[PDB]
């Protein structure tokens, strides 16, 4: 079953170098090409290196030249992008998608089976956990929240009493704070008759920092 | 290289609508286009590969006709989980192929909203680190088309307060913003009314939560 | 194969044969002879050495014409034994050249083997490329 | 590093020990011998140059059956260390045209290397156009 | 009829002329002389054999003027003449070698020629084809 | 002159040097020592010689400590003047390899040149060829 | 002006060898391509080589291989066909033309300009000269005429009075004769008004053998 | 490599009429085909190249048609003087590239003619070398079909004599045979009458002329 699988997504500090892997499985890369495709944190999408192992031949965008170096090793099953002198804006997720070479018909199928890339952030900005403070709600519509903020690198998860409030939530997109942190707020609207009654709770969850965490939402 | 215009921007509209989307490249491509589809979280699907076949697999309401440069993918009758993000790509170049488009994103029209506001004043705790931070929200409203200013004590704070509004929602279809202020505790103690402004294509008057510091 | 063992141990062979030959044959051709001490085999064994190896240490040796054609043919035997193991010490000299000559032809070959062969592709890459803009676009 | 000096001065140390063996040797193996002035091993010291150079002048050298054995080892020892060095000057000097000939792989080679890149860069110019001839003339 | 003999043979039969002159100088010149023996023509004849293997055994020499002119002559003809036949142990020891290596050139070179003649078949095949593409295709 | 003659007539003008020399300083230096027969110069003259070519006839020599430094002197710069002078007759036998290795590269080098140049050719006749099945055909 | 120049044609011993010269005169050889197009004795056309000396390419048709070299000379400017171990049925009017090279257009026209053919004529049969006999006229129409009999080899050209004589003028197509040379008769009709007045002669010349002739023709 | 087969052999019409000749090319050929004309005696013309357009300055009666691997030159109108011999061409195969088609000859036809009968007696100087020799001639007649026969005194001859018949001319458009006798002068002198025998499509009765020799 034809899959990919991208790997060694991480931190580097702006300047320093990542090497990503593609692991491909379903078709031998032997005879087919492998493609780094990145997408900025947000934007749109922009495509990277290239690579026919076929043909014995590489491809880049201009976007980089001095720096990216693509590769293959058939002996194994990849193609490796080795990104170098990161530059801060290199940041995103760079999938690694494929394409039938220069034979027969196949060639005109664009990228044919798509990976679920990774997340390379270049950053001099260092790991932490965030802070976690309470929404207090006030005044059967009322709105509280949390507020993971001050941490670093994307991306956390935010889950409302384990689980059980999970209607009418919004664990908003993280804005990145001009500190070098990134930022956000899961405010949730609940029943006012609720807030003496029901318990609200949100579970914060850093896997980057390792730390997890959970706060109550009491007025 | 080839470059990639692809009109437009975005494009808000109901079910069942015929949408089409537009695609102008820098030069000869040789009907060797392809467009995909990207739902928010996603790595893009492919739709049409050739600009005229479509991968096996995929709604008969999809079709691209290449017109010489211009290319145009359409959905015949716009269904209801049709939304996202297309992004048009060609694969002619001698360049690995693979230039995208800028990417038109499809979303859902419906009846004007108001958008329900709040606002919480800086968490104990945090002052105990330094930094005390207000935060507006309007919540689910409709069009995304909105402006939160903000007011300690009446007067205008500029720069100094991150948006964000959330990615339109299953049912609702209606947007979320959340803007936020941030004042070294020294600075939020120097005043007392902080107070955040909202204006919106769906509001008589603009409404005005905020609150007065201790209480 | 020993052979290079073979062919300097018989030159060594061949070598200690005439400086007992010489040693066998000065010897009895020297008895009743003016000045004729060397009558002995052991002494007369120095005596081709000496004779060989071109010393002439001046103490034993033949003054007979018989006994001087055998020490002139040890004379140049010597000579013979010793030039040809010295242009054999140069195949292991100048042949290591060969091994220094076989090996630059290495990296200079390789450097180049590749530009060609990387070249022949560009042109398959190339080919197919176009062969594929045709049929199937027209078809 | 190069153990030409290591090789080289292996045989001149081998040398001069046979070249002090035989003067330890013949002499202590020339007392109590007919006419074995050769006692001495300064003066024996000397006597295995002449055994070494094989110039054999004639005023000092051995009478015995040791003596000898000793002598005929320093006579060859002499010719095997000046065999070898001389055999060294033409490794040097035929191993300096390997560098002057090694260096005309320069011109040879690199003048090859930019010449069948160049053709690529046009083999490519060359279908790029065909590419247009169709892709510009058809569709 | 051959080359190398003539220019071997050449300087054998300078070599017997001059092994023949100082044989036929150096005796009438060391008539009248002190110490000289060397009177004879059969005894110089062994004479000029070890001043030229320079052996000098230290019997039968010279002791005049002109007498040692034409000896001096002979010991560097001799020379002359064991170091040319070595230099010709070396060149004939060296090349060889070369063709070992020649054919070692044949296996590099022809292999080459094959090859790059086995891929212009190829060259051909390939526009063929393309050739074929349009022509079958479009008229 | 011609330079030939400039590094071979000096190794024969520091050779005569050397060869009055000896016969200059163990001369002075053979006066009142044991058996010291060379006193003369022109004795010794002949006995630098006989020390350089290692003949070593063994009539004329010395005795004493600094007569047999100087004389060690003279048979060394013998064979180094002789030992040069064999390796340079080779520079003339292995250099006609060079001549014969390099009329070589040439013969190998000019039958590739052509099968590939030959090549590049096939294509362009072979590009404009299927380039004129084009353009033209379709305009 | 443009031109060719066939030259070097002749009798040939059966296995001998010949060396034809095609001289260029309007074109530069180096940008074209020459064809060594023959025609046997009254047969049709065969082509025999061709040499873009451009693309430094020759070519030959199957009939001939291992005998004839096409080459051509661009320090002049001329192609040479170099005919070797040359057999029987080879005889023939060897013209050479021209045609583009793959350049621009104009490889489509096929042999654009053919030269005018030399005459290669193998055989171990030998040359002779031939004889000129009269034919004497009699009875405002008669006539008259030579007999070029018993030559080898072709060709001999006949005119009368210099070029006088040119109207109803009929030279007849040699017939082999079972001897081994050639013959032929060049008839013409005059105004019998004339034979007595304007003087008739028939010029002949059999170059092959320098054998000119002239011979008055009284009846 | 690619053959040719070229139809009609040999054709014959007159003047006017419209000539069509076929050549059908072993192999796939292009539109690369020529036509040429060789008037006996000069070498080919070229005169459609591109098996369309013609070599400029070529009359315009002149053409060709392609069908797909059948090549056809057709003469509208067929004038006086295009009579030759044509000769079909492919250059394509890159056995570069001329194969000619063995060729189709189109020969003027014209109503029939007189073949003004004549005979030439043996010059004096030929018998002085052993050899007399009598000589006939059809001069200008149509068609070439024609014959004549030989008598020595009128008992017919056979295995002496040669024929050879002018080719077609520009104008005329009639032929013109030659007969020619061979007897050694002894055998010349050992008869008195001899007459040439002419037969012809175009005559009510054979013509048949003589001489009387040394009279």
């Amino acid at each position: 079953e034809v899959q990919l699988v991208e790997s060694g997504g991480g931190l580097v500090q702006p300047g320093g170098s990542l090497r990503l892997s593609c692991a491909a499985s379903g078709f031998n890369i032997s005879s087919y090409s492998i493609h780094w495709v990145r997408q900025a944190p947000g934007k749109g999408l922009e495509w990277v290196a290239s690579i026919s192992s076929y043909y014995s031949s590489t491809y880049y965008a201009d976007s980089v030249k001095g720096r990216f170096t693509i590769s293959a090793d058939t002996s194994k099953n990849t193609a490796y992008l080795q990104m170098n002198s990161l530059r801060a804006e290199d940041t995103a997720v760079y999938y690694c998608a494929r394409q039938p070479s220069y034979h027969m018909y196949s060639w005109w199928v664009a990228l044919d089976y798509w990976g679920q890339g990774t997340l390379v952030t270049v950053s001099s900005a260092s790991t932490k956990g965030p802070s976690v403070f309470p929404l207090a709600p006030s005044s059967g519509t009322a709105a509280l929240g949390c507020l993971v903020k001050d941490y670093f690198p994307e991306p956390v998860t935010v889950s409302w009493n384990s689980g059980a409030l999970t209607s009418g939530v919004h664990t908003f997109p993280a804005v990145l704070q001009s500190s070098g942190l990134y930022s956000l707020s899961s405010v949730v609207t609940v029943p006012s008759s609720s807030l003496g009654t029901q318990t609200y709770i949100c579970n914060v969850n850093h896997k980057p920092s390792n730390t997890k965490v959970d706060k109550k939402v009491e007025p | 290289d080839i470059q990639m215009t692809q009109s437009p921007s975005s494009l808000s509209a109901s079910v069942g609508d015929r949408v089409t989307i537009t695609c102008r490249a820098s030069q000869s491509v040789s009907s060797a286009v392809a467009w995909y589809q990207q739902k928010p979280g996603k790595a893009p699907k492919l739709l049409i590969y050739s600009a005229s076949f479509l991968e096996s697999g995929v709604p008969s309401r999809f079709s691209g006709s290449r017109s010489g440069t211009d290319f145009t993918l359409t959905i015949s009758s716009l269904q209801p989980e049709d939304f996202a993000t297309y992004y048009c790509q060609q694969y002619y170049s001698y360049s690995a192929p693979v230039t995208f488009g800028q990417g038109t994103k499809v979303e859902i029209k419906r009846t004007v909203a108001a958008p329900s506001v709040f606002i919480f004043p800086p968490s104990d705790e945090q002052l105990k680190s330094g930094t005390a931070s207000v935060v507006c929200l309007l919540n689910n409203f409709y069009p995304r088309e909105a402006k939160v200013q903000w007011k300690v004590d009446n007067a205008l704070q500029s720069g100094n307060s991150q948006e964000s509004v959330t990615e339109q929602d299953s049912k609702d279809s209606t947007y979320s913003l959340s803007s936020t202020l941030t004042l070294s505790k020294a600075d939020y103690e120097k005043h007392k009314v902080y107070a955040c402004e909202v204006t919106h294509q769906g509001l008589s008057s603009p409404v005005t939560k905020s609150f007065n510091r201790g209480e | 194969s020993a052979l290079h063992w073979r062919a300097a141990g018989a030159a060594t062979v061949l070598l200690v044969i005439v400086l007992l030959a010489g040693s066998y044959l000065a010897v009895l051709a020297e008895r009743g002879a003016p000045g004729a001490q060397l009558i002995t085999y052991p002494r007369a064994l120095w005596w081709s050495v000496e004779t060989a190896t071109t010393v002439g240490y001046g103490d034993l040796y033949p003054v007979t014409l018989w006994g001087r054609l055998v020490a002139v043919v040890v004379m140049v035997a010597g000579i013979t034994s010793f030039g040809l193991v010295t242009a054999a010490l140069a195949t292991w000299f100048v042949g290591r050249e060969q091994e220094r000559r076989g090996h630059f032809v290495r990296h200079s070959e390789k450097a180049a083997e590749e530009a060609y062969t990387r070249t022949t592709r560009a042109l398959h890459e190339r080919f197919d490329r176009l062969e594929r803009m045709l049929d199937d676009n027209r078809r």
